[PDB]
């Protein structure tokens, strides 16, 4: 087997490797993530000859978490196949399902060990992954290439992440958390500032995970233009 | 040896007997047949010494370890969970191992007789080891949900000392441990043969 | 060692995969391979790029490949790496009805190759295979289906598209004449050859397939040279009809 | 230039310089010497502190009763080379219940360093080693190297500014063989000052040492363990 | 293009040399041994109001008794702090005791160079993380820094990151041998308000100690404002 | 068929003061009905605090005395400081569980001083279950010390009696009778009585001599 | 025994132009029947079906595992599979259990699908074939099937002729074994049909 | 070893060491293949450097198994790889469904053996294009591959030197009925196209498959084939 | 020693099991409940040696949500059922041989309502009703003497109540409750408790 040192220190003490998968997550499409009191919400940016199914970039984890993706798409699989595959078998080996803390520790810790071992390059992504813990407290974290991560209110990443999170962190008030269609209703107006060409799913305390369809997103499409 | 634990009102009663018995020779009169994990967390211990000792303490290993990554301390679900994988991976190796999980944590009291087999059952009373029947008997005769601290104390109490009255593997003191909200509390170390001669002067 | 180490699964400096779109630039040299879905059934109709008056013509196809019972796919790129991959494919659809006794699902087996794909990708130290796939299928959760993958092990369902020589060209024509929900199989097979005429027109340049449900049983086969040659035929008719008013 | 970065890359000259650029982890590291006598052997090392509010770097290892070691280059080669002399005696132990001869640990260093000075993508131990004890022939010093060689003396010294200090005990050879403890511990502390500059000089906190013979097991002596020693001599 | 296992012509290894050159970009992190306790800060580096500030764990608990802070590359840290929580416990298993703050420290320092392409399982590249270990042993109070290489070492006091430079020499002036734990604990949070572009707050760092009798504390926001006044 | 155990027997011993510990033994080495050696004594010295009473297979117990010895150092190297007695014992049971299924037979008692000072015997079995005693007795004669040791050091099935601690001069005189009675008594336990006593100023060893027959 | 833990009984015959392939339905464990209509013939093709007597488990992993080859070989080569490779097939997969092997005894029966001759055999459990012009039999009533067998089966039988003599065979041997009936099936394949009929047979 | 593919793509999208591998092959000594009605042809040059060369020792023209033959142009140790892999391929089958093995299908599994070195570690494809003939149902196969691992069944075509010559000529002179007879005197022809010097029954080499399986025609055999020419 | 029951319907499932964990001679718990949630439409009823049942039942239970997870859609009651013979199947020949007896009742949207049988050898079975057990020789000929193809729900527990109640009579064991569950069109439907 393949026992090359694929990521290595730079003169200037960079990880170029990892710096370039960072440059393939902010060329894929814009996926956003807001966090309220009951409610949690994904979002993601968009040919007329496509099934939208297929291409989906939101996907359920384990029953109370779910998360979003942007940069390589075939990457992003395998991590989330890998995370299917944990949350399971972090079951099986415990009983007590999955905090998301937990989960994105792991993902985390992948993504990490693919900038270190022998013979791999880094996971070419960014991902947004939200639920609902034992306790019932609403998350979201977001990992990277790198494998660091770091909760959030609310983020960003893809193409122009700086002008969507610099949209969150000015918008991001008390007024837009309340209400479970208030704060659809802000990923929307986000994802408006870089964009039928919006996927968009939301999670509740006790529930699964819901895909909102384009006829259900068109409705909130009125109700933000009032405003 | 003789284990017990049952649910009431104010928590959790854990009591067990001492005795250690390689063959009919006791090997010792005074053991310490319950493991303290954390605070929050007990272990009964049954059958061979050696195994319960070793894997209630990889257990112990294991939920300080969880208490150091996760940043808060182990369920009793996933605690007696654990447990029972590490006597997965060694079915069919003749370990014998016959514990008893008892905690507190947010899901309320918890209570896991776990086994040797694999086997691992949640459940409001448990009782194990050689006098396990004869515990049972005094145990579910006086048994009500709604005991006081102290009716609950003179039933395990009682229920260890006439077990080691009739099986033979089963003696030395009763070790009662009594678990609440806030953390276990260690009740008392009596001597049970001091007990049985209490009971037979009452009459 | 690491002088003569071509490092195939690295990151370029720009964030992206040299020899990923250098297997592409392969792929858009070989043949017009595409697939178009239908509400009756679903079709892949190719170029053949072995055409000699000397080939003898031993098979019942040169580009399609069938792979399940309900399922078969069609290929463009390196032939070699396509009988690998198909291969593969079978070997796979089998494992999965040896475990649960029912046929994989269109999506699964995709997903299961493009899974091999991607780890040629990120590490190994090989290059990748240089073959993007055409996959045309019936399940019971889905039904009529149409996949695309390429050699980065990236996947997506259509409802029609291409890949091979003049890729781009036939996607943006089958843009135009598509209609979702309203086409059958006889009006699919009529923009098969109209796109083909296009990009590439004798029988023996271009090779049909059909993938069809009749009486609860899926139906792959083959057409013939007499079916392709009148469809050939009601196309010239039909583009000659339109040019006279 | 073309022979620098492979160790299997023999040069046009004849040399390898990847061994070559491992020994200047030694000659940049720092001071230590190595001595013995009729009766003993001793190691002195100048322990280089990071700043002056650190402590300083501990210099001398103990490997068994009878062997203890003074470094100088990479802390992580030190302390893997180390643990394998600790391993070999700890076999030797075991299997023998006899303390294994200081020339057969030493070469099976030179063995164990030598390996992939001759294999791709492996690196010489960037550490050099003065290895002080005593068994049934008497007390040796040996020398170790990245290169795999090793050379037993009657005394040496290495690390930064390490050439005062091998002019220094070139001169006192026949001298230490004579020597008790008192003074052979004096003539290494005065080898290892000799490398150090005019301005700055021996110091309870900066000087450790290590000491084994007939009547001693390997005692390692670093701060008020050394005032004894240096309170006795101290002048230029 | 050469070997991760390749020394430079000044006999030192290429991969070591800019793992160091890594810690630089990293945020900065003050440890200060004391009789009466060790104390440990750092800075949070804090890039939006969005990103929640409790979940940068810069200071961590590795036993009841040790602490550790880090710089540098923070995902390359986490794979080294359980690997030390792990030796922690294994250890206890073993031995029924705790660890030395050394023991501990030089557990993770075996862990240094070992990277390499042939001959292997394993790492390609060494951590580029600088560690404070900072606990207290039967040996009093202790305070341990560990670099990439693998030295380590105990420090009275030290500090590393992108000004470490800078925060060693208000080190030198401030740190005396014989004060209190509460004169050094407010002596970090003054070193560090200089050294930070951003200013200094109870959400933007992480406080924390450790005492002969008290076990590991972090500090809260209630803990951290009441000392924010110096 | 090949037996890869043997029963070469001798009994061992040992006592927790306030300020001491006694850990003795005989010096029979047996096998069948022949005597291997009459000086094969089952003390071992570990450190100067600690000192380990082995019984049972000879084969173990030269390779597990072997093993703890090398373990010793080996936590020293790391760690720069002796174990300390409980940590030993500790170890101990790791050794003897690692051979869980193809046991050290071997019955281990440990004493020495624990890091307050005081007495500290540990007790085994061969696959590694132990707890902290007072007292244990182990090896051949085990089940006739034993329930003496409970009766004169215990105080057990006595009232109207002090329960006053054991005095070194009495305990050394208790572990002369009680090796006279096994040696009559069992055939295993005989030859001479090895008496190792660890206090804080450190180890010296006594040779009372037994039956030789 | 092991192959008598669920019984069975599987038989396959000869006649002109045609072949017969019949086996019980039960599925039982020792004394107690389970199920009436375990599937026992399995299709490897249009005119071609193999039977699998003995353990159960056995009977429907070995089934799988050919289908499995099966679709493999029809794939790669481009056909329906020989009847003489199918034995060959079989033989090789059981013969890879030489030391652990799987508890049935395959009987393949099937027409050539270029000449549409007859083709009957058997294997052993460790995959040994034997081909016969005439019959052959496996399951727990082996001796009971062959006695049947040797004495009714005549040369050149047509497709009515040869179920009368397969049918008979079968439900009489069953009908002397307590392992084995709660019905049987039989198949009669001819070039232009397959006929498969189930039997009015003993359900004790 | 080396765990890295040596074939790679370039900026083009051209996997190069199989082009070059083609060029090893295209200027190799040259060889012919005809599929007749009842039988196949296999011919080639055997034109070693001198008259020193025991021409009875070595052979080009090879059987597989009693009903598969083989020959090539390119690289001769190459070759005698692939002819050893091919002789295990075709018994791994025979052992397994007790049939000899179809052309097709030993075609298809020594195309999956050349495609392996395009891409596996530490190794250069094979400067080999090999021709194969057969019969398996009751009639004839002839099938080239070529060192990227693609085969084509042909009715007729040449390799070598002069292979676009050789096929241009096959092209217009073949029927798709000749008689076997016909068939080896055509292969035997377009050899002498691209031939430099006197023909013998020596210099060249020619194999034949028909009903009762593949054989190497002898010396005498090919000396007939050559006095009418 | 424990028992299982399963009766399947025209457009449903009836299952039920027993609530006695034994050990020894002990009647540890009277509550314990023995099925498994496989999907929304599927439930495996498992029987055997004490570990060996939770262990290999909840491997497969966690697949089957893996499968859920991976692709969008649950599995059918005939993939479930050969999934679970799969695994059974190959750890037979195997160190770890899971000795465990089971039913799989589920309901397929277009194939219907399906009971699966299983014993520790990996036989699968198809079955009208089936049961596991020392009790299962006592209450087969009762499900053979009044089961019909067309039995109605509210019938098909009162002749699972002659079953029940014949264990009572004359069965041994205890065994005082039983866990009682539907599965239709709707999913899983928990009902009263047989006791006694
Ligand atoms: B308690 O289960 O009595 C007790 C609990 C411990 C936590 C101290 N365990 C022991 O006393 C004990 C004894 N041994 C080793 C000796 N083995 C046996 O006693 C033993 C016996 O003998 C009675 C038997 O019966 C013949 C069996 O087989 C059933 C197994 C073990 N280890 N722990
Ligand atoms: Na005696
Ligand atoms: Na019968
Ligand atoms: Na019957």
């Amino acid at each position: 087997s393949y026992d090359r040192a694929i990521t290595v220190f730079s003169p200037d003490g960079h990880l170029f490797q990892v710096e370039y998968a960072q440059e393939a997550v902010k060329k894929g499409s814009t996926a956003v993530g807001v966090r309220g009191r009951d409610i949690v919400v994904l979002g993601v940016e968009k040919a007329k000859l496509q099934d939208e199914r297929t291409v989906r970039k939101i996907c359920a984890l384990d029953d109370n978490v779910c998360m979003a993706f942007a940069g390589l798409t075939a990457d992003a699989r395998i991590v989330i196949n890998r995370a299917r595959v944990e949350c399971q078998s972090h079951r099986l080996t415990v009983e007590d399902p999955v905090t998301v803390e937990y989960i994105t520790r792991y993902i985390a810790s992948l993504k990490q060990r693919y900038t270190q071992s022998n013979g791999r390059r880094p996971f070419g992504i960014s991902a947004l992954i939200v639920g609902f813990d034992f306790d019932g407290t609403p998350r979201l974290y977001q990992t990277d290439p790198s494998g660091t991560y770091h909760a959030w209110k609310a983020n960003a990443i893809g193409r122009g992440a700086k002008s969507v999170r610099e949209f969150l962190e000015k918008n991001y008030t008390d007024e837009a958390i309340e209400t479970d269609d208030l704060t659809i209703k802000l990923v929307i107006k986000a994802l408006l500032e870089v964009v039928k060409n919006i996927e968009l799913a939301v999670m509740r305390r006790d529930q699964s995970l819901k895909i909102l369809n384009p006829e259900e997103i068109e409705k909130y499409v009125a109700e933000i233009e009032k405003e | 040896t003789t284990t017990l634990a049952f649910k009431f009102q104010h928590g959790v009663i854990a009591a067990v007997d001492s005795r250690a018995s390689a063959g009919s020779y006791i090997s010792a009169l005074r053991v310490n047949k319950v493991i303290e994990i954390n605070p929050y967390l007990l272990g009964t211990m049954s059958g061979c010494a050696a195994d319960c000792q070793y894997w209630e303490r990889l257990l112990a290993k294991e939920c300080r370890l969880y208490y150091l990554r996760n940043g808060e301390r182990i369920s009793v679900s996933a605690a007696s969970k654990l447990l029972s994988n590490m006597m997965c991976q060694y079915r069919g190796m003749g370990l014998s191992m016959g514990s008893m999980i008892c905690g507190w944590d947010k899901k309320g009291p918890g209570l896991y007789y776990v086994d040797e087999h694999g086997t691992r059952l949640s459940g409001n009373m448990f009782s194990t080891g050689s006098g396990n029947t004869y515990a049972y008997g005094v145990m579910d005769s006086g048994y009500r949900p709604n005991l006081s601290p102290e009716e609950a104390y003179d039933l395990g109490r009682r229920a260890i000392a006439y077990a080691t009255h009739r099986d033979s593997y089963s003696g030395g003191v009763v070790n009662m441990y009594h678990m609440k909200e806030d953390g276990w509390v260690k009740v008392e170390s009596t001597d049970v043969s001091d007990l049985l001669h209490q009971y037979r002067e009452a009459n | 060692s690491r002088r003569y180490d071509s490092r195939t699964t690295i990151f370029s400096p720009e964030g992206r995969l040299y020899q990923v779109e250098y297997a592409m630039e392969a792929i858009g040299h070989a043949g017009t391979c595409l697939g178009i879905l239908a509400n009756d059934g679903v079709l892949l109709a190719a170029e053949r790029r072995n055409i000699h008056k000397l080939l003898d013509e031993v098979f019942f196809s040169e580009k399609i490949y069938k792979l399940n019972e309900d399922m078969a796919c069609s290929v463009a790129g390196i032939t070699s790496d396509a009988n690998v991959l198909t291969n593969e494919l079978r070997l796979i659809a089998q494992r999965y009805l040896l475990q649960y006794q029912e046929p994989i699902p269109c999506e699964q087996l995709v997903t299961a190759l493009c899974d091999i794909k991607q780890a040629y990708t990120q590490f190994g130290g090989k290059r990748p295979f240089g073959v993007s796939l055409l996959y045309i299928g019936w399940d019971k959760h889905y039904g009529f289906q149409l996949y695309q993958s390429d050699p980065s092990g990236n996947y997506g369902g259509w409802k029609a598209t291409c890949i091979g020589n003049n890729s781009a060209a036939a996607v943006s024509m089958l843009k135009q004449d598509y209609k979702e929900g309203e086409m059958t199989l006889k009006s699919a097979l009529a923009l098969a050859i109209k796109v083909l005429n296009k990009t590439m027109l004798s029988a023996e340049k271009v090779e049909i397939a059909t993938l069809t449900r009749e009486n609860g049983k899926t139906v792959i086969r083959v057409l013939k040279q007499k079916e392709v040659e009148q469809l050939i035929k009601k196309h010239e008719e039909e583009e000659a009809k339109a040019e006279r008013e | 230039n073309q022979y620098d970065n492979d160790v299997t890359v023999w040069s046009p000259q004849g040399r390898i310089h990847q061994i070559e650029y491992a020994m200047e982890a030694v000659k940049q590291g720092s001071a230590t010497v190595g001595l013995k006598s009729k009766t003993h052997a001793v190691l002195v090392a100048l322990k280089r502190a990071q700043s002056e509010l650190a402590a300083h770097q501990k210099k001398i290892l103990h490997v068994d009763n009878h062997i203890g070691i003074s470094i100088a280059g990479l802390t992580a080669d030190a302390r893997l080379l180390c643990n394998f002399m600790r391993q070999e005696c700890l076999d030797s132990r075991f299997v023998f219940d006899r303390p294994l001869p200081v020339s057969r640990l030493v070469s099976l260093i030179g063995s164990k360093t030598q390996i992939p000075t001759q294999r791709y993508g492996r690196r010489p131990y960037g550490v050099g080693l003065l290895i002080a004890g005593y068994d049934d022939m008497g007390p040796h010093i040996f020398q170790t190297c990245p290169s795999a060689n090793y050379f037993d003396c009657r005394a040496m010294s290495i690390g930064a500014r390490s050439q005062s200090a091998r002019t220094y005990l070139e001169r006192h050879m026949s001298e230490f063989m004579e020597c008790n403890l008192n003074e052979l511990v004096k003539h290494g502390l005065r080898a290892l000052r000799e490398t150090l500059p005019a301005e700055q000089d021996l110091t309870t906190k900066n000087v450790s040492i290590g000491i084994v013979g007939k009547d001693l097991e390997f005692t390692i002596y670093d701060d008020d363990d050394v005032s004894p020693f240096l309170e006795g001599l101290e002048e230029r | 293009d050469r070997g991760v296992n390749t020394f430079s012509p000044e006999g030192r290894l290429f991969q070591v040399e800019y793992a160091i050159e890594a810690i630089k970009l990293g945020s900065t992190a003050i440890g200060i041994q004391t009789s009466e306790g060790v104390c440990l800060a750092v800075e949070k580096r804090i890039t939006s109001p969005l990103m929640e500030p409790s979940s940068i764990e810069k200071i961590v608990e590795i036993d009841a008794h040790i602490g550790c802070a880090m710089s540098g590359l923070i995902a390359d840290a986490k794979t080294l702090i359980d690997k030390a929580r792990v030796e922690t416990q294994n250890h206890w298993f073993t031995y029924n005791e705790t660890m030395t703050v050394e023991s501990v420290t030089q557990a993770v320092s075996n862990l240094a160079l070992q990277f390499g392409e042939e001959d292997a399982d394993a790492m390609s590249r060494p951590f580029g993380v600088a560690l404070l270990f900072g606990g207290v042993d039967e040996k009093g109070p202790q305070l341990f820094h560990m670099d990439p290489s693998g030295t380590f070492v105990q420090c009275d006091a030290r500090a590393i990151g992108s000004a470490s430079e800078g925060a060693q020499s208000s080190l030198q002036e401030v740190y005396h041998k014989s004060m209190t734990l509460k004169e050094a604990i407010k002596s970090s949070l003054i070193i560090l308000k200089q050294v930070m572009e951003e200013k200094l707050n109870a959400t933007n760092i992480e406080l924390a100690t450790v005492q002969p009798g008290q076990n590991f504390h972090m500090f809260t926001k209630e803990e951290l404002e009441e000392v924010i006044k110096d | 068929r090949f037996s890869p155990y043997v029963f070469n027997g001798g009994t061992i011993l040992a006592i927790a003061g306030e300020d001491f510990a006694i850990v003795a033994s005989d010096t029979r080495l047996s096998e069948g009905f022949s005597i291997h050696t009459r000086d094969s004594p089952k003390c071992y010295k570990l450190t100067d605090k600690t000192v380990i009473g082995c019984s049972g297979f000879h084969g173990d117990c030269l390779t597990l005395t072997k093993i703890i010895e090398a373990r010793l150092k080996m936590y020293k190297h790391s760690n720069n400081k002796a174990m300390t007695t409980g940590a030993i014992a500790a170890m101990l049971s790791t050794i003897l569980y690692s051979r869980r299924f193809f046991p050290y037979y071997v019955y281990n008692i440990i004493g020495g001083l624990d890091e307050e000072g005081k007495g500290a015997v540990y007790s085994f079995d061969p696959v590694g279950s132990y707890q902290r005693d007072s007292f244990k007795a182990g090896g051949s004669a085990s089940a006739m010390l034993q329930p003496l040791l409970d009766n004169q050091v215990g105080f057990k099935n006595m009232q109207n009696v002090e329960h006053v601690p054991l005095s070194l001069d009495r305990a050394m005189r208790l572990v002369k009778d009680v090796f006279i009675s096994a040696a009559e008594r069992d055939v295993y336990t005989g030859d001479a009585l090895r008496i190792c006593i660890v206090t804080k100023e450190g180890i010296r060893e006594e040779t009372v001599s037994l039956r030789k027959d | 025994s092991i192959m008598s833990y669920n019984g069975g009984a599987v038989m396959a015959m000869k006649g002109k132009n045609c072949v017969a392939i019949a086996a019980d339905r039960r599925f039982g464990i020792q004394a107690q029947m389970v199920t009436t209509d375990f599937q026992k013939i399995f299709p490897m093709g249009d005119r071609l079906y193999i039977g699998l007597a003995g353990l159960a488990t056995d009977v429907q992993t070995v089934a799988q595992r050919l289908k499995f080859r099966l679709n493999l070989y029809e794939l790669k080569e481009g056909r329906q599979i020989k009847p003489y490779t199918l034995m060959s097939m079989v033989a090789n997969l059981l013969y890879e259990k030489r030391f652990g092997p799987y508890y049935t005894e395959p009987v393949i029966a099937g027409l050539d699908p270029k000449t549409f001759k007859p083709f009957i055999c058997s294997l052993d459990l460790i995959g040994c074939p034997m081909v016969t012009d005439d019959f052959v039999v496996s399951g727990t009533c082996a001796e009971q099937m062959y006695g049947m067998c040797e004495s009714l089966w005549e040369p050149n039988m047509d497709p009515d002729h040869l179920f009368e003599t397969i049918s008979q065979a079968m439900l009489n041997a069953v009908d002397r074994d307590a392992v084995s009936g709660m019905g049987v099936i039989v198949h009669i394949i001819e070039k232009d049909k397959i006929t498969t009929r189930t039997l009015k047979a003993r359900m004790d | 070893g080396y765990s890295f593919s040596l074939t790679t793509f370039s900026p083009s999208g051209k996997l190069v060491q199989i082009e070059y591998a083609l060029a090893a092959v295209a200027g190799g000594a040259p060889s012919v293949g005809i599929k007749a009605a009842n039988g196949v042809v296999l011919a080639t040059e055997k034109k070693q450097k001198s008259i020193l060369y025991d021409e009875r020792s070595v052979h080009k023209v090879e059987p597989i198994t009693k009903h598969i033959g083989l020959v090539y142009s390119g690289m001769g140790p190459d070759y005698r790889v692939l002819v050893h892999r091919a002789r295990k391929l075709a018994q791994q089958y025979y052992l397994v469904y007790q049939e000899p093995i179809p052309t097709a299908q030993l075609v298809q599994r020594v195309a999956s053996v050349m495609q392996e070195y395009t891409q596996s570690g530490g190794v250069r494809p094979f400067g080999v294009s090999l021709l194969i003939c057969g019969w398996n149902e009751g009639r004839p196969y002839l099938f080239q591959s070529d060192p990227s691992g693609a085969y084509f069944a042909w009715k007729a075509t040449a390799m070598g030197k002069n292979y676009v010559n050789g096929k241009t000529f096959l092209e217009k002179r073949y029927n798709e009925d000749l008689e076997l007879e016909d068939a080896i005197h055509t292969a035997i022809l377009t050899l002498k196209e691209s031939f430099e010097g006197q023909m013998t029954e020596d210099n060249i080499e020619v194999g034949i498959c028909n009903e009762a399986g593949f054989r190497r025609l002898t010396p005498t055999e090919v000396k007939d084939y050559l006095a009418a020419i | 020693m424990e028992y299982l029951i399963g009766i399947q319907g025209p457009d449903y499932v009836l299952v039920a099991s027993d609530r006695v964990a034994a050990s020894n001679i002990v009647q540890m718990k009277d509550d314990h409940d023995k099925m498994f949630k496989m999907s929304e439409k599927i439930l495996l009823l498992c029987v055997g040696e004490a570990g060996d049942t939770v262990q290999f039942a909840e491997y497969i239970q966690k697949n089957v949500q893996l499968y859920k997870m991976r692709n969008g859609y649950e599995l059918s009651p005939t993939a479930a059922a050969n999934f679970t013979r799969r695994n059974l199947a190959d750890c037979l020949r195997s160190r770890t041989p899971y000795h465990v007896n089971l039913l799989l009742a589920g309901y397929d949207e277009h194939e219907g309502p399906a009971l699966y049988y299983m014993d520790y050898l990996a036989a699968l079975a198809k079955a009208p009703f089936a049961a596991h057990g020392y009790g299962a020789f006592l209450t087969l000929s009762i499900l053979d003497r009044y089961y019909t193809p067309t039995i109605s729900r509210e019938r098909a527990v009162e002749l699972l109540r002659k079953c029940l109640e014949e264990l009572q009579k004359r069965f041994i064991l205890n065994l005082p409750t039983f866990s009682v569950r539907i599965i239709d069109k709707n999913g899983i439907h928990d009902l009263d408790n047989i006791s006694f």
